[PDB]
């Protein structure tokens, strides 16, 4: 049934490691803040699929 | 009111620093008063100035009796719409939101050498932002009633190149300083993870500037 | 240089009030400016009475090109007697001390416009301490050589009067802060007993810097 | 700008509680409203006061288009001797305290149907603490320039007696609030030792504050 | 101002320590007063140099009427690249960091015998960094307006060789003063594990010279 929560944090770690690789400084637990998710474990498929939109579009715009 | 001194020193090729040596006056305060950037001026130095070289204090504060009021809507028609994406790659203020409505009318004075003074109501609304750098956007603000201020524009040409740029950098800055007040308090912060930078300060740092045939510069 | 404020407002008639009332200018800013003796001036002030007196900058800055630097003594040839007449009962100057003599060296950097400049020495000694009112004194000196500084008279009288009574002031108030300052070095703080007149309690120090001692000499007479 | 009020209901002969029984407006207010002393008004009231006096808001408001602002100087020359006569005891203002002087600039911006605003100065100095009654005194003041601000007096004069009337009140309120002000900063609160005639014990501040300064100038006769 | 007790001896070939014998003078003294090194000079000194030499003080101090004043800018347009790489193999400056950027203006007054003195403005940015030993290496100031010195170089040649030198001298001092003083605040210092050194210690020894037209000694 489940398989994005670790896709979720090789995104937000890519996102970190991009923005730490361009510049200035990056942090995962900010980076969930920007999701705002509370846990990783408690995220709904629906809201995950929210959240990887979030995320490629800071990541993939930058890359393509 | 416009100092010269920055327009004297093109005229003589003089360095700010070599003047600055013989008036015994600090580099960095002749640079700020050099192009009428400082709005406090000393005696002493304008005297220095003026004995150094060798004019009167007239071509040094160039003033024309017209006078120019800006005065903003304490209320003005603003719709915001925040795309929150985008703005994590860079700083960037349009990928994080964008103004879709900010028209307001800001009077202004345009006072004669009489008493009697014209009063000229120019409305500008939000045309577009521009990319002065990827860092910076600065709002653009096109006004509607253009034909209100026809004569707004001849008062303005009417004044000297630098008066007119000293206008401009002025009604820049109230404009910048009004539209930033009234965003941030609708832009939640959003921090830049790719030295710190919250889309707060984006917001303080990102200017406006009023693009019209009234004000071409 | 000075602003014209006091010659421009007393040829229009006009009170400083009126003109802060007109300009939207604070009137204890705007009425010290009005005098010679504001070291610093706004734009926006210049820009607001040049408008509202419908005049160019040059009616409102006097400009003279020839700049008078003074300097003094580092160290003086000052002689204080202390007299403990009861300075604290009465504040008199007199009662608190006395200028045995004070003579010392004011060189002054007379600059032309040209860079050229004339340096005159001024060999200006303690005369008298004139007392202006039974409250407070004005201590009087006066200039030995002046009348070897008689070509710095001829460049004093040049100037314009409103120029000639802003270097006064000038000269009167560096002197008095001079000697305030040597003076307050010198004597110790004599605080005074009983309060004068439902005026807070004042000491010897606060006197003598209020005293203003203003040169006499025939090179600056007005 | 004042409603005639008083002048409609002398010229009715009406009385204003019957008035007020007729428009069904509070007396307290309407009262109020009757002199010209009220400076806001409700759009029932002159609904109901224009329609049971069958006129129109013409005979009600009368507007004359010289505007006249005054404007205080915001440090005065004043001075205020102590005098401590058992203000506590006697609650007389002259008990208490008495103006040594006080004398100030009163700015009046007054301006015509057209934007052109005309600035009189006025140098208001006190003159006496006429005493009103044994009770309560009034401070007088009057104008040293009245005279050079004859062409003032000639726009008071040009208004009708009603406007000339509300001017007088406007710049004695202004002025009794003024001077209230300042003496009630300058002097110390005097509480009455004994209430008088079992009114409840009152305060110098209390007097002063209620005390009315009436300027009196040929500028303003009546 | 150049004391010529050097020439002197060069020209008598009498060894510093001879003279300071002969005259009773201490051989250290007399050896840093021989380059005009030491700024204070004792009358017993000199008189006993000038008894001893059978000379009139002329023949000792050298003195052209003109002068010569430098005055850096308050604030110099500087940036930095930090490497912090290859420092610990041996001391050497260039490894740890170099000046991307040192680009300041020296307002120079060269005074004539006249009252009259003659300012020039001279621009100098970093050019490179001279490896004048693996130690120490001193960054190397190219002036970039050398129009406006043309004649700067007309009166430093206009002085006797020693003059010049001395010039030379206190002119690289103060830009080494200069450049350290900015540089070592922005430097974290480094150990020099390979008696014991600080990258901090390295920027207070490392020098500069002015290398120009105007100034080739």
């Amino acid at each position: 049934s489940d398989n994005d929560i670790t896709e979720l944090e090789e995104r937000i770690n890519q996102f970190v490691n991009l923005s730490q690789e361009k510049g200035r400084d990056a942090t995962i637990d900010k980076t969930m803040r920007w999701l705002k998710i509370s846990n990783i474990n408690k995220l709904s498929q629906k809201q995950i699929a929210e959240a990887h939109q979030k995320l490629d579009a800071g990541l993939k715009q930058l890359d393509s | 009111i416009r100092n010269r001194l920055s327009e004297l020193l093109s005229e003589r090729g003089l360095k700010i620093s070599r003047v600055a040596k013989d008036v015994k006056i600090a580099r960095s305060s002749l640079t700020s008063m050099a192009q009428n950037d400082s709005e406090m001026i000393r005696y002493d130095a304008i005297d220095k100035l003026c004995s150094y070289l060798h004019i009167s204090p007239s071509e040094f504060f160039e003033h024309n009796p017209i006078n120019f009021d800006f005065t903003f809507d304490e209320e003005p028609n603003y719709k915001i719409n925040d795309v929150f994406e985008g703005f994590e790659v860079t700083a960037n203020i349009t990928h994080a939101f964008s103004i879709e409505n900010f028209d307001f009318e800001i009077l202004v004075d345009v006072e004669l050498d009489n008493r009697q003074k014209l009063n000229f109501d120019l409305d500008v609304s939000y045309k577009e932002t521009e990319k002065i750098t990827n860092s910076q956007h600065r709002f653009i603000f096109t006004i509607k009633n253009e034909d209100e201020n026809i004569g707004l524009k001849k008062y303005v040409d009417s004044l000297s190149a630098g008066l007119k740029n000293l206008l401009f950098k002025k009604i820049n800055q109230k404009l910048s300083g009004y539209v930033s007040e009234i965003i941030v308090k609708n832009i939640d912060d959003i921090e830049e993870l790719f030295k710190s930078t919250t889309l707060h300060k984006e917001i303080l740092q990102t200017d406006s500037r009023l693009s019209s045939d009234i004000f071409k510069e």
